[PDB]
């Protein structure tokens, strides 16, 4: 039945298990899924996750802020940012970034490494495809990466609005401990697998309403042995099915509460209301962006 | 002086030449339910359009020059525009070629009926 599903979420069972870190080793890999006509990867993986997302209580405010890092492809566009901005209620504000230069649908678009990217506002959700091919080296060890992994554990902790969310993109080689500690943050959090990349070994690290202090100790080493070891033994069929039906696809605009808040004031009955997705904590002034530059000869 | 490239009559020229259309357009998933309408907020097409993302189908976003405007603006990105099927294999040659009608918001030709 996972199959009609727009992918498949690690089960708890395997969130709580000990395992040591194995080879990631896909029964369906090479397998892949049949697109619609004309339908990249990257639009039927985009699709699939905010499918997925629209089942959890994401915060929904008004004049929603949202920021996409990795979001260029090989071929100038940015297909993921156009998914997002069909998913987002008209008139979310949504920022995108990447290494290299492309064209976009986003409201404002910064070019360079995310390290060089720095914003004024806090963010209602933080998307990120980035993904570095040189780690997929399967002769040495699989430790735990740094480079723009440490650069988001830092943008969450700094710029993430309490009650918003993350969808961080991974893979077996592709991953950071401190990152998945980080998912011990929010008031729930899961590997999620869009059912069209099922033979790949990525999964995007979900993190469901912030709420900027430790609600469950991770070990970051041992949470993505099991996620590697729950992808060993759980193939998951390729499928498209969940692309063939858009009918309630959109983000329901659900005009969450954002408030201003002191980290004195945050009780367990403002916990309650972030865990829930029923409330965000930041300002509400102007967005605004900057990319640093470095001058050399 | 008044050198402009004009980069449009260039792409014109070159597809008549048979020069292969610009690729990696932006497709999108949708219902295929829509107003049918030409430029939109979100995906609209109906049952005989495809539905792209508009910067990706704007000539002067793809080829990295200006928009032929005083103020270089761009009235697809950020949109959704609606390509007929049978011409979604050039979705960029078919936005320069064609103009939405300012009543109905269709396409001329493809859609607008008010010259009837
Ligand atoms: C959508 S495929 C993965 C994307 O992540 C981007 N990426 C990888 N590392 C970084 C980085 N350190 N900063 C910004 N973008 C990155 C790449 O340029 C690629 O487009
Ligand atoms: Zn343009
Ligand atoms: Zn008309």
């Amino acid at each position: 039945s996972q199959a009609w599903q727009p992918g498949v979420a690690m089960p708890n069972l395997y969130k709580m298990q000990r395992m040591l870190l194995e080879k990631c080793d896909l029964q369906n890999y090479g397998d892949s899924a049949t697109l619609p006509k004309g339908i990249m990867m990257n639009v039927a993986k985009y699709t699939q996750l905010c499918q997925y997302l629209n089942t959890l209580t994401l915060a929904v405010p008004y004049n929603m802020r949202v920021i996409h890092f990795g979001a260029g492809s090989d071929k100038g566009v940015a297909p993921g940012t156009a998914v997002l901005r069909q998913w987002l209620p008209t008139g979310t504000l949504l920022v995108d970034s990447d290494l290299n230069d492309f064209v976009s649908d986003a409201d404002s678009t910064l070019i360079g490494d995310c390290a060089t990217v720095h914003t004024a506002n806090k963010w209602d959700l933080i998307i990120s495809d980035m993904y570095d091919p040189k780690t997929k080296n399967v002769t040495k060890e699989n430790d735990s990466k740094e480079g723009f992994f440490t650069y988001i554990c830092g943008f969450i902790q700094q710029k993430l609005a309490l009650g918003g969310s993350v969808a961080i993109k991974i893979t077996e080689h592709s991953w950071n401990a401190d990152l998945y500690k980080l998912m011990g943050h929010f008031a729930w959090w899961t590997a999620f697998v869009t059912n069209v990349n099922a033979s790949s070994s990525e999964a995007f690290l979900i993190g469901c309403n912030y709420l900027g202090k430790p609600r469950e100790q991770i070990d970051g080493y041992v949470m993505h042995a099991n996620y590697i070891f729950w992808r060993n033994t759980n193939p998951i069929q390729l499928s498209s099915y969940s692309l063939f039906d858009m009918s309630k696809f959109p983000l329901k605009l659900r005009g969450t509460a954002v408030m201003s808040l002191k980290e004195g004031q945050i009780n367990d009955m403002i916990l309650s209301l972030l865990s829930k997705g029923r409330l965000i904590i930041r300002e509400n002034n102007r967005v605004v962006i900057s990319s640093d530059v470095l001058v050399n000869n | 002086c008044a050198f402009a490239v004009d980069a449009a009559k260039a792409y014109k020229d070159y597809l008549a030449s048979g020069g292969q259309p610009i690729t990696n357009c932006v497709k999108m998933l949708c219902t295929h339910t829509g107003t049918g309408q030409a430029i939109t907020v979100t995906p609209e097409a109906n049952m005989d359009q495809e539905s792209f993302g508009g910067a990706s189908c704007c000539l002067y976003c793809r080829c990295h020059i200006d928009h032929p405007n005083p103020k270089g603006f761009c009235d697809l990105k950020g949109k959704y525009v609606q390509i007929p099927t049978t011409c979604a294999n050039d979705p960029v040659g078919f936005t320069l070629k064609n103009t939405v009608c300012t009543v109905c918001g269709m396409w001329k030709g493809y859609g607008c009926s008010c010259d009837q």
